[PDB]
């Protein structure tokens, strides 16, 4: 998911621009809902994920706020001790304590019904349990107790006015996100918001701990703790789900890492290419973000230097000089099927046969295959997320650093030999793959373009829309699920606000019972897919001047 | 009027809603929902509390075993029954106003019932303010800002160990996981400010 929002020192014709990408996947219907709310205090418009009480994109004419996934780790796991006799019970600070527990039934449909048991101790559900070492472990988040009020912090937030008391509800909203705001005269913030754990000295977060006492937490860290920026001396903030701020720790996961090779420059770089920016140019950032080969810029200056002795004949070399004109850029071609260069295709296969040589080559298996993949992985039907740089790509990038990273490189990843002749190995590899497919004349390399898929089936794998709802874009775009943009005082309208979205397929999923379409069932679609937008209306002269139908019910509780 | 509720759509059929106090606003924001999303908010409430098997069947199981086990049913309820009067009503007028439209579409079912409804086989049931609680708890906070790998760290690093040794296994896993990096880029700069705390990275806790 990513986020850019421009100030008053880096915006052109307004004083603040915030662009949103959440990246949640694509589905048919849309992941998110549009809707504005007008009475009680509220006066918002934007769209928000499952129609949510709370609104997590939009604005209320004075301010506008957005999210990313901020992923701190709020969340270790407590290795619980049990009792062969005594089942039932974990040894807590010196007594032998029962656990929570409860039945449930699955029925199912044409099937026999399923009852198990959920298990729950001090430190939460548990997870799994050894028998063995008689061990069971219990995931403890920070958050727990606190969903119910990040439910509510994220829709009273809608009605702040200024950074105070947005900031009020943001140190409510107990989950690992990004948030941020923009506002009328130009101020911009961030914020890393949520509950973190405050750790006993010598806990290390990314490994269990003993449940039986000594290792609780000690409470939660302040709101003070959180990282936060109101009005950044560079003019804007920028995410892409990368470290909020220098020496925070990220989620445990062996698949995340915060490193030097992190996609977020892809969009510092634009933004810091122009003094001052205009609205269309803000927008235009998604565009080139979108089709953007993520591992180029990382590895070119490695291909660059090793090949840089090698003669005009060999194929090596010439794999390198085609990479050297390329600015990077994915672009179709008129088949709309592959790509016009095949940049992509070659880092692709020369970062797989690097990565086998390097780093999965220093770790035992069955741990090894948890760093071979390239970034490049997809299927038929395209990614179903957002394309990153892998983890075994980040390792990789650090060990091709050298003494610059500050990483201590504990094993040697090229194993006594020197890198170039890793690099020239790899890029034989590469050779001998594509020529074979292709053939060796590299400026008729036609290779095939990742297409995007709305799926019928959302994110858990469940229906939500029968399969032939399924709809196809043939060109894969690397950007939010939805769009927004907020305009904050224009130099070209009278309205202090100007806002836009675009929420694919459509506003509506119904089809009634004949198979008759809804008229906002795909209106949205091809507007998508040309990087197009529609206006966001807030005042009453705006709603009502782009009227289309009106309901009026009359209800008493 | 405080009993009036006034539905207006743009030309994209994006809703507004017009509403004087708490408790009719969101039950217009649930009424237009169910409008729009009724199966999509059927399978997603099915999704989030584990009940997608009763409608269909065996292979939604392990799926339905999996969703229980991770939340607490209980705990999540008596955090609805402490809200106040004015926060209850936004859970409570959004269940309410998604009722009002159901009672509508399994009275008059052959023009209002969402076809997928009767593809899938079954109808629409009424929703409490827990459903409307738990869409948002089950795709976002238990599914988004649950992510942890600790168990499958500690496999690894027992591995390096066996491999390196103790002291260089720690120093492998430090190489691979590392806490923190310092050239990471970030998106609030250094001359504005560096997070405080300090960890443990060596696994001490053993
Ligand atoms: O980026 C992700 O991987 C998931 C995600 C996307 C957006 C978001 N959000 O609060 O906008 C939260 C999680
Ligand atoms: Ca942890």
């Amino acid at each position: 998911s990513n986020m850019w929002v421009i100030g008053k020192s880096k915006a052109q014709d307004a004083k603040a621009i915030m662009v949103n990408g959440p990246q949640f996947g694509w589905y048919a219907p849309a992941y998110t809902y549009g809707i504005g709310l007008h009475g009680a205090g509220y006066d918002v418009t934007g769209n928000t994920p499952f129609a949510y009480p709370g609104l997590v994109f939009g604005h209320n004419g004075v301010i506008s706020w957005g999210s990313t996934a901020g992923f701190g780790d709020d969340v270790d796991i407590f290795a619980e001790r049990l009792s062969a006799e005594k089942p039932g019970y974990y040894l807590h600070n010196g007594k032998w304590v029962k656990m929570l527990s409860r039945e449930e039934t699955i029925t199912v449909k044409n099937g026999q019904a399923e009852t198990f048991t959920v298990w729950r101790t001090v430190h939460g559900n548990i997870l799994q349990t050894d028998q063995t070492t008689q061990t069971a472990y219990a995931k403890s988040r920070a958050w727990d107790g606190k969903e119910v009020a990040s439910l509510l912090a994220w829709t009273h937030q809608m009605k702040a006015k200024n950074w105070q008391q947005w900031t009020q509800q943001a140190a409510k909203q107990a989950l690992t996100i990004n948030w941020y705001y923009a506002d009328v005269n130009g101020n911009i913030g961030y914020v890393h918001t949520g509950a973190y754990p405050d750790r006993q000295s010598g806990h290390d977060p990314r490994l269990p701990v003993p449940g039986t006492g000594k290792w609780d937490w000690k409470g939660l860290l302040p709101f003070e703790m959180n990282p936060k920026v109101y009005n950044p001396q560079s003019g804007y903030i920028a995410n892409w789900n990368n470290s909020p701020q220098k020496d925070y720790p990220a989620s445990d996961l062996f698949a995340f890492l915060w490193g030097g090779a992190d996609r977020v420059t892809e969009i510092d770089r634009l933004l810091e290419q122009k003094p001052r920016l205009t609205a269309d140019q803000a927008w235009d950032v998604i565009r080139q973000t979108s089709r953007q080969d993520l591992n180029l810029r990382l590895f070119l200056p490695t291909l660059q230097a090793a090949t840089s002795g090698l003669t005009q004949s060999d194929p090596r070399r010439q794999l390198v000089e085609t990479l050297t004109r390329w600015d990077g850029i994915n672009l179709l071609n008129d088949d709309g099927k592959t790509w016009q260069q095949p940049g992509s295709a070659i880092l692709n296969v020369w970062l797989t046969s690097m990565l086998k040589r390097t780093v999965v080559a220093a770790v035992p298996m069955p741990f090894d295959k948890w760093y071979s993949a390239s970034g490049y992985e997809t299927t038929q039907d395209g990614p179903t997320g957002s394309l990153n740089i892998s983890v075994g790509a980040k390792i990789l990038y650090e060990a091709v650093q050298g003494d610059k990273s500050p990483i201590p490189q504990a094993v040697d990843l090229f194993a006594g030999k020197p890198q170039q002749e890793v690099v020239l190995a790899a890029l034989e590899d590469t050779w001998e793959t594509l020529s074979k497919r292709y053939g060796n004349n590299v400026s008729n390399w036609k290779t095939p373009a990742m297409a995007l898929t709305f799926r019928a089936n959302n994110f858990f794998g469940v229906p939500q829309a029968a399969a032939e709802e399924t709809r196809h874009q043939a060109e894969y775009q690397n950007r939010g699920t939805e769009n927004d943009m907020i305009v904050f005082s224009p130099t070209t309208s009278d309205r202090p606000v100007l806002a836009w979205d675009v929420v694919a397929p459509g506003q509506s999923g119904f089809i009634a019972p004949d198979g008759t379409v809804d008229k906002h069932y795909e209106d949205q679609l091809k507007m998508y897919e040309n990087f197009g937008r529609k206006s966001l209306w807030l005042t009453k002269q705006d709603v009502e001047a782009h009227k289309e139908s009106q309901e009026v019910l009359h209800v008493q509780r | 009027s405080s009993s009036e509720i006034k539905i207006v759509r743009d030309e994209y059929g994006m809703p507004h809603i017009y509403a004087n106090d708490t408790w009719h606003l969101f039950y217009g924001y649930g009424y237009v929902v169910a409008q729009d999303r009724l199966f999509q908010m059927e399978m997603a409430r099915r999704s989030t509390q584990g009940t997608v098997a009763e409608v269909l069947g065996k292979d939604f199981v392990k799926f339905d075993k999996d969703i229980r086990r991770n939340y607490w049913p209980d705990a999540i309820r008596a955090q609805i029954a402490a809200l106040s009067p004015e926060d209850m009503s936004i859970l409570q007028g959004y269940a309410d106003g998604m009722n009002a439209w159901i009672d509508k579409v399994n009275t008059n079912p052959e023009t209002l019932l969402p076809k997928q409804f009767n593809t899938f086989g079954f109808t629409p049931k009424r929703w409490e303010p827990f459903d409307v609680a738990m869409i948002f708890v089950g795709t976002m906070a238990n599914r988004f800002s649950d992510s942890t790998s600790e168990i499958d760290n500690l496999a690894l690093l027992t591995a390096l160990k066996d491999k390196y040794g103790v002291s260089q296994g720690m120093a492998v896993f430090n190489q691979l996981k590392w806490l923190v990096n310092p050239s990471a880029p970030t998106t609030i700069a250094v001359q504005e400010s560096n997070y405080p705390l300090k960890f443990n990275q060596q696994n001490s806790q053993t």
